[PDB]
């Protein structure tokens, strides 16, 4: 099992970002996938969960209308589109199965030029 | 999380096992299921059959969805296959929300629902390396803690010898008084612990402490009786035979082939010994020990309404010592899988007739022991 998270960055408040999910060593497409965040300082933040074929989605209040959960089996992938973004959305995304987690992508939203 | 809304939270006894409600598919359909620290899989009965009331139609769910695959679950006494799916699960007590969690639906089975039982699905808590197919298929309690946002932590008290909890997330102060005594857990796919020594009123057993090891000592829920490898067995009936004050068991009552009877209220509980077992502390020069009374291990049984009868609360084991219900009924247990330990602490409801029928006390030197007990 490997899970390998990308796409964050440094944005604005109401700025926008795609976090990718790489999974391998494990049937993707039957898997459970979830996004979890955590900011230091903080406990752990469940975001979303998403069933295997697609079609169940769950989200935390914190994120609901503003993110949106997705995944592409046959790319092996996990997706977090987040729109909206606010200062306090600012930590590590982490994508979950089974236990497993991959090392997380930051994500941070300021207005600190 | 709500841990206090989760006391008194299962239902059932011993010899039954203790179950816990839960509300799957949408709309919700209740089942009763059995909390099970000895294996890694939710499977509810898919399906009629005799020994239970109920069972969960995936057809009457809106939001099941069928992996497309099934699961076979062998044990040395029973087996079952179900369909693997995927649905939403409500906790009535402690939680706010429904969790999106794996499921296996049997529709077949041999020796797995037996008379007498209240339960009609299983609930295993233990790790992801013992789930089937495999380990990638996530389980309940990892389900939980990452939808949840719960400590990686659970803990459980059996109150039938004297209901009971499942505290999802963590420790219930009102469970218990008296100190909390932890030992690593060695190896995480079942709950496996170090045993260094079993006492028998107050002497200890002449084995190599491997002898409790070697299989493997397990802390296991779903399993009724304390189970011991055959030599452990036989030392410990031999203990308890020289050790009662007058012989009463005829070599058939040890092996459960016999019942043990006495006119009502003439059990006397006083000419029969404690038994301990004693655990490696976190700092391995101490140990503690957990001490069952003869009431955990003499149990009550089904002569008429004149005798009171009994079975013996222990037997043999072709492949692990565990630690059953038995033992757990006198115990508060915490499973606290984030650092890695195994918790204790004697339960207040495990009292009878104004008498605790369970203690706990340490710290023992463990100088003269070997550094290591599990095979090397
Ligand atoms: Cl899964």
């Amino acid at each position: 099992v490997q899970l390998q998270e990308s796409g964050g960055g440094l944005v604005q408040p109401g700025g926008s970002l795609r976090l990718s999910c790489a999974a391998s060593g494990f049937t993707f497409s039957s898997a459970i996938m979830t996004w979890v965040r955590q900011a230091p300082g903080k406990g752990r933040e469940w975001v979303s969960t998403i069933g295997s074929d697609g079609s169940i989605t769950t989200y935390a209040d914190s994120v609901k209308g503003r993110f949106t959960i997705s995944r592409d089996n046959a790319r092996n992938t996990l997706y977090l589109q987040m729109n909206s973004l606010k200062p306090e959305d600012t930590a590590v995304y982490y994508c979950t199965s089974a236990g497993r987690r991959g090392p997380g992508t930051q994500v941070t939203v300021s207005s600190h030029h | 999380a709500n841990f206090l809304a989760m006391v008194d939270n299962l239902q059932g006894d011993s010899g039954r096992g203790y179950y816990l409600e839960m509300l799957i598919g949408t709309p919700p359909q209740k089942l009763q299921i059995l909390v099970d620290t000895g294996s890694s899989n939710f499977a509810v009965a898919g399906t009629p059959h005799s020994y239970i009331d109920t069972y969960f139609d995936t057809e009457r769910s809106s939001t099941y969805r069928s992996k497309g695959f099934d699961v076979t679950v062998k044990y040395t006494q029973g087996s079952w296959t179900g369909f693997v799916g995927e649905d939403l699960v409500t906790i009535p007590k402690g939680f706010n929300t429904s969790f999106l969690v794996n499921i296996a639906t049997i529709f077949e089975s041999e020796n797995f629902f037996l008379p007498g039982i209240k339960w009609n699905g299983i609930l295993g808590l233990a790790y992801a390396t013992l789930a089937k197919p495999s380990s990638s298929l996530e389980t309940f309690f990892d389900s939980l803690v990452t939808q949840a946002n719960i400590p990686n932590v659970f803990s459980m008290q059996m109150c039938g010898a004297g209901g009971g909890s499942l505290v999802l997330g963590g420790i219930e102060p009102s469970l218990y008084k008296g100190d909390i005594w932890y030992t690593p857990i060695k190896e995480e796919w079942y709950y496996q612990i170090e045993i260094l020594k079993l006492e028998i009123g107050g002497q200890s057993l002449n084995l190599d402490c491997r002898e409790y090891n070697a299989d493997k000592a397990i802390v296991d829920s779903g399993t009724t009786l304390l189970r011991l490898p055959q030599k452990v067995f036989d030392a410990v009936v031999e203990a308890v035979a020289r050790a009662s004050l007058i012989p009463e068991f005829s070599d058939g009552f040890w092996t459960g082939s016999q019942l043990a009877c006495w006119t009502n209220s003439e059990t006397p509980w006083s000419y029969f010994p404690k038994i301990s077992i004693y655990l490696r502390d976190e700092n391995s020069s101490r140990s503690f020990r957990i001490t069952i009374l003869p009431q955990l291990y003499i149990q009550p049984m089904m002569a008429g309404l004149n005798y009171e009868c009994y079975r013996f609360g222990i037997s043999p084991s072709t492949n692990a010592l565990v630690i059953g219900a038995t033992v757990m009924e006198g115990f508060y247990v915490i499973f606290d899988r984030a650092q890695k330990r195994v918790g204790f602490a004697a339960s207040p409801c495990a009292e009878i007739a104004g008498a605790a029928v369970s203690e706990i006390s340490g710290p023992f030197s463990t100088e003269d022991v070997a550094s290591n007990c599990v095979p090397a």
